[PDB]
């Protein structure tokens, strides 16, 4: 059949999920935020305050984010018999922009969750006094890496 | 190129440090003055030892390590030794106060003031490195100094590091045997930030090493020093595919990123094999099938868990020495067929090949004898989890009435994170028994 | 092309009904076709766009690649039918800093991945008939925090059958929609 | 002239395409130094297909070692023909793949990528005019499967009008390595049928289950495995290599071989498969190697042929013998196994004999066939991959990266259409 069913397939896998998932968190009663499956995607939220964070500090720091361009090489093997060593990234001079993720408010509902917010007690580490300050003191880094602050949610069709 | 750097705290940590180091020296040939002074006759030692340590412009080798610890007594003691002209006293940083085994004044009022310096040091460590992947803690949970020290440093290595690996190397506090009292009052605490902010750990305890001595070493009067031989032993065959080569290579990441199967369930169960002594290993006839039979058996466990209780999600299995893949393939072959044996129904198989030339060598006035292969193993089953319900149902007990709490409130923290390392604790349980029932 | 001209209320680009309703678009055909046939669920003569490749069949206006629309109204509203297929398609906008932007949004998307001269995009189609309204100012200063000023180039791919498609200055319900606008 | 350009992929793809190039030096005559000490004639006009003209007769070979982890290249080129090779082409990272291929895709696929195109085109360019390229990688792990699939991808649109041959290493339930292997076969297995001409499948468990119960190895290795291969590899070359009287080529195979295109993967083998004792006792004749070559028992499958019909037939010799007794092997065991091959198509079986004989071996004939015995692969491949993406296991490390859900989707959507079309085309009836 045409692609239908494919997207249909998806779709189902998706309802199936849903339909077993809660039938077990019923079974012994905790909200979905706080099983196994809807924790992925704040990860990855984790990983897009990664990509702020690793742009931001080898920007702050030395060795990780210097100018590769002159930057000599190695040889090993067996003492000397073989050859140099080669670096291919961006050591040319490539200019790698800034790239984000979010996903929309109807999607992640069916996805299983209307986005909802994990347990209020957990989180030291994002209310951590150490993060708190660095987004205090790293405003202008911050600033100079991107200026477009992301409100994605509200896009569906 | 494949290189870390490990982290030592606390006089556990130092003294397991130390016993990796004359390990490394001593089977890459490695002098204790720290050039090559073997000019007539070699015994070895062209490899590739950058990995670790670090060629000079004279010929001489660097280690590469951090080692701090809140007393002096332990830095003094290493300082005293014959390998003080090795590694450098910068690395070695001495303090005025220590924590002995308390989380609340090395976590405020004494780690708070040497961080700077730390940090500086493992800053100049990692430029002088090309290539990172992992690191190497060592610390301990009974010990104050390893406990909030530890967590204090990790929380910034992390938020500081977030492309590399985070691995975890403690003890745990047995349930029959320990040393203090207020172990488990620093290790519910520890739990939540080797939880809630790194990637893996490793889970041991001492009285599993006393039985598995007594029972296959035979020794009435045991010491540290087996102890830190066997936990070198398990470092060095985890990392062996990283010092040297072999058919299938498994580096840090190859087995890390299959050793986790989910965030919140990375305490994976390691074993080592062959555990014996020199008499024991000399009228025994050494294959691959027996001894990966063996390190299924809970006998042979660095972890007391029965593996019946349970079942096992992922298993991450290595080998060190002349092995042939024929032998591991019917080893597999017939543990896959074990009924004995549990796992869930959602995964038929999950395993690594890791196939290592170089053999593992002995050491000079050890118990350890000359056996021609090694194995070790890294499974993750849901039966380890007792180990956790136990120490909540003490920490519960402990704190009903506040047993010696008063003296954590007047070093100043807050009362409800007990309240909130209790229900930590019961959500990471609840997640493991879920994770454990099968449909 | 519509730069000068008077924009308010509604401004069709594409009628299937209309004579030639491709005038001002361009065809860009393989492995496929593009034919106005009509539509079983309306009786309507409507424009058909299929192809193998979704890349490899679409339109795109004005026809002339060097001319832009210089479209102000803020709203694209096009009444396509679902034919249960890959389908996209591309509008290229101009901001206040002078930089050209895409907006590109698919039935095979998850996460709008934005880059700064590309915003990929994700959509849903139901089955038959779909009015699909694209907020073409709101959607750029989300992407970019940047205000939309005219609209460069809009491009349509293939799986689909498009009945019309015009800009608006507001959201328009069904009842305020013109009859010729209405689907019956 | 007439040259073939080979590509590296993979740790194991590189190791078996150093035991092929060295297998291909020794039997052609080539010292480990570079220059020539071969004795024979034809080793000297068509050599310049894998090698380059160079000064002082010193051919070069043309390979490129395309991984993302710096410890091969000092496994590989410390051995014997290590030294031999050109170092240039041995692009590697600083990063390994971790057995990830959609971040071994993304990651490291952008910024090195570049430099492997760069010099492969080069290569391509050096020479007047090329048939195809030639790819071994394996699809367990991130380096082989995660770039080759990107490469052949690249390499197609920028030529359209050449051969994309590889011999891909095919997963096994029984023999692991991988614990998320099911998705990366997944994610090969589309570009594999997307974007890519013909594909050969390889096991490593039929081969250690062939040598055990046949040639009755001591200590079985990766050595004889690749020995094995690279001898499967020099048998189907040589239908170029070494021109006889009936040659053949890549494309002709790949034409004739290949009822739809959807449906590319073959079945190799070789005849001579015997023991160190029985090398003394042997009769070297037609219906012997017309049984090893039937036979299951000697094919490097991990499924059984005899559960299917048989599709397409190729049957490549090289010796001296004849042509009658070939048509007539074939001959009657269509008319006899009647019940093992699509009626509908009679004379699925194709003559190929190279009059030049191996080195080392006086008589020698591989098999590539298409037998309807993948299906089952497929299947359990099907059924490994839905129960593994029923709980979403092992998906935060792929989700990580960047990449979403719906390739897992779309690519299971496409193997139930391939394993629906393979199974509703294993029953070619006649009519009603």
């Amino acid at each position: 059949p045409p692609q239908h069913n494919f997207l249909k397939n998806w779709r189902r896998h998706i309802a199936l999920r849903k339909k077993q998932q809660e039938a077990l968190s019923k079974h012994l009663k905790k909200p979905a935020s706080e099983l196994l499956m809807h924790t992925g995607e704040s990860y990855r939220k984790i990983q897009e305050e990664r990509e702020v964070i690793d742009r931001a500090l080898p920007t702050q720091h030395d060795g990780k984010a210097t100018s590769w361009f002159w930057s000599p090489l190695e040889y090993l093997g067996d003492e000397m018999t073989g050859l140099l060593m080669t670096k291919k990234k961006t050591q040319r001079g490539l200019v790698e922009p800034i790239t984000h993720i979010r996903k929309p408010l109807s999607i992640q509902v069916e996805t299983g969750l209307p986005a909802q917010k994990d347990a209020w007690y957990r989180y030291t580490w994002d209310r951590s006094l150490f993060l708190i300050y660095r987004r205090k003191e790293l405003q202008s880094i911050m600033a100079e890496l991107d200026f477009s602050q992301q409100d994605i949610d509200g896009l569906e069709v | 190129m494949r290189e870390c750097i490990s982290i030592h705290v606390g006089q556990a940590g130092v003294q397991i440090g130390n016993a990796c180091w004359e390990l490394y020296c001593l089977e890459h040939g490695i002098q204790p003055d720290g050039q090559m002074p073997s000019d007539k006759t070699i015994g070895g030692g062209d490899d590739s030892f950058n990995t670790f340590f670090s060629e000079t412009g004279a010929g001489k080798h660097v280690p590469r390590a951090v080692f701090v610890d809140l007393e002096p007594t332990v830095v003094d003691e290493v300082r005293t030794g014959t390998y003080r002209q090795l590694f450098h006293p910068e690395q070695l940083i001495t303090g005025k106060e220590d924590a002995a085994n308390n989380y609340a004044r090395g976590h405020y009022t004494i780690g708070k003031e040497i961080v700077d310096l730390v940090l500086d040091r493992i800053r100049k460590l990692a430029d002088l490195c090309t290539g990172l992947q992992g690191f190497l803690i060592f610390h301990s949970f009974g010990g104050g100094t390893g406990s909030g020290f530890a967590s204090l440093l990790m929380e910034r290595l992390s938020v500081d590091y977030g492309k590399k690996s985070k691995l975890e190397f403690a003890i745990y506090p047995a349930p029959q045997v320990s040393t203090a009292v207020v172990e488990p009052y620093n290790s519910i605490l520890t739990t939540h930030t080797t939880l809630e902010h790194s990637d893996c750990a490793f889970m041991v305890d001492n009285e599993a090493i006393y039985d598995i001595c007594r029972r296959n070493l035979d020794i009435e009067r045991p010491t540290y020093t087996n102890l830190n031989r066997l936990i070198g032993q398990i470092v060095s065959s985890i990392t062996a595919s990283l010092r040297f080569d072999g058919a299938l290579n498994v580096d840090l990441t190859e087995f890390q990123t299959n050793l986790v199967p989910y965030p919140r369930i990375h305490f994976p169960l390691a074993t080592y094999a062959p555990v014996i002594s020199a008499e024991k290993a000399y009228h025994e006839q050494l294959s691959v099938a027996e001894i990966t039979n063996a390190c299924f058996e809970p006998a042979n466990q660095m972890v007391k868990c029965d593996p019946r209780h349970g079942k096992y999600m992922a298993c991450c299995m290595l080998y060190r020495g002349d092995v042939v893949p024929k032998d591991v393939n019917a080893a597999i072959a017939t543990i896959k067929t074990k009924r004995t044996i549990q796992f869930v129904d959602w995964c038929p198989t999950g395993f690594k090949v890791g196939i290592n030339y170089q053999p593992p060598t002995v050491v000079p006035g050890g118990d350890l004898a000359k056996v021609q292969r090694a194995v070790c193993m890294l499974s993750n089953t849901t039966a380890i989890a007792e180990a956790w319900a136990r120490l909540d149902h003490k920490f519960d007990l402990m704190y009903a009435k506040r047993a010696f709490v008063h003296w954590y409130v007047g070093e100043g923290m807050e009362e409800g994170e007990f309240s909130e390392a209790r229900e930590d604790l019961a959500a990471l349980e609840k997640d493991y028994e879920e994770v454990g029932v099968d449909s | 092309m519509f730069k000068n001209t008077f924009q308010s209320g509604f401004l069709s680009i594409l009628y299937s009904i209309g004579s030639k309703p491709l005038q001002i678009w361009d065809k860009k055909v393989r492995n496929g076709h593009i034919k106005r046939i009509t539509d079983n669920d309306i009786q309507s003569l409507v424009l058909e766009i299929e192809g193998t490749n979704v890349s490899t069949t679409y339109i795109t206006c004005p026809a002339d690649p060097k001319k832009t629309l210089g479209i102000k109204l803020p709203f694209l509203v096009m009444i396509i039918k679902n034919l249960k297929k890959y389908f996209t398609f591309e509008v290229q906008v101009l901001d206040d800093k002078n930089v050209r932007r895409r907006f590109r949004a698919s039935n095979y998307q998850s996460t709008t991945r934005v880059k700064p001269f590309i915003c990929t995009m994700p959509m849903r189609l139901d089955d038959g008939w779909n009015q699909i309204q694209f907020n073409l100012s709101d959607f750029t200063r989300r992407a970019y925090g940047t205000n939309y000023i005219e609209t460069l180039r809009v491009q349509i791919h293939a799986n689909c059958r498009i009945r019309r498609v015009y800009f608006s200055d507001r959201l328009y319900s069904e009842d305020e929609l013109p009859a010729e606008f209405k689907l019956y | 002239m007439r040259e073939i350009v080979h590509l590296q992929a993979g740790q194991c793809g590189n190791q078996i395409g150093a035991k092929f190039w060295e297998v291909i030096s020794d039997e052609h005559g080539i010292d480990p130094t570079g220059t020539y000490h071969g004795d024979s004639d034809l080793q000297l006009e068509r050599i310049n297909v894998y090698y380059n003209e160079a000064t002082g007769g010193k051919y070069v070979p043309r390979a490129v070692l395309v991984d993302l982890e710096p410890g091969t290249m000092d496994s590989v080129r410390s051995g014997p023909f290590g030294q031999i090779f050109r170092p240039d082409n041995f692009v590697f990272g600083q990063s390994g793949a971790g057995n990830n291929w959609a971040k071994g895709h993304y990651t490291e696929g952008a910024e090195l990528v570049d430099s492997v195109l760069d010099v492969v085109r080069k290569e391509a360019e050096s020479c007047d005019c090329l048939q195809g390229f030639q790819l071994t990688h394996s699809l367990g792990g991130g380096t082989g499967s995660g770039m080759g699939t990107l490469l052949i991808s690249k390499i197609r649109e920028e030529y359209p009008d050449r051969i994309m041959n590889t011999f891909s290493v095919v997963p096994s339930p029984k023999v692991s390595d991988t614990v998320v292997e099911p998705y990366n076969a997944t994610l090969s297995v589309h570009q594999l049928v997307e974007n890519t001409d013909e594909t050969y499948c390889i096991d490593n468990e039929a081969l250690y289950d062939i040598c055990f119960r046949t040639l009755k190895l001591t200590t079985p290795t990766y050595g004889d495995l690749n020995h094995l291969v690279s001898a499967t590899m020099s048998g189907v070359t040589t239908c170029l290599r070494f021109p006889g009287q009936l040659n053949a080529d890549l494309r002709k195979l790949a034409v004739n071989m290949v009822p739809f295109p959807r449906l590319h993967f073959f079945m190799p083998g070789f005849a001579p498969l015997t023991s160190r004792g029985s090398q003394q006792y042997r009769a070297l004749t037609v219906p012997e190697l017309t049984q090893q070559m039937f036979d299951a028992k000697n094919m490097m499958a991990a499924c059984d042929p005899r559960h299917g019909r048989y599709l397409t037939v190729a049957a490549v010799f090289r010796g001296r013998m004849s042509m009658k007794e070939v048509d007539e092997q074939m001959l009657n065991v269509q008319n006899k196994n009647s019940s093992y091959f699509v009626e509908w198509i009679p004379n699925n079986v194709k003559t190929a004999v190279c009059d030049i004989p191996p080195r080392g071996l006086k008589m020698s004939a591989t098999f590539i066939g298409n037998s309807t015995a993948i299906q089952e692969l497929f299947k359990r491949i099907s059924e490994q991959f839905t129960a593994m993406f029923r709980r979403k296991a092992f998906l935060h490390w792929y989700t990580g990266e960047g990449m979403d859900e719906m390739e897992f989707t779309e690519a299971e959507s496409n193997m139930n259409d391939l394993v629906s079309e393979y199974q509703q085309y294993q029953d070619a009836t006649a009519e009603e």
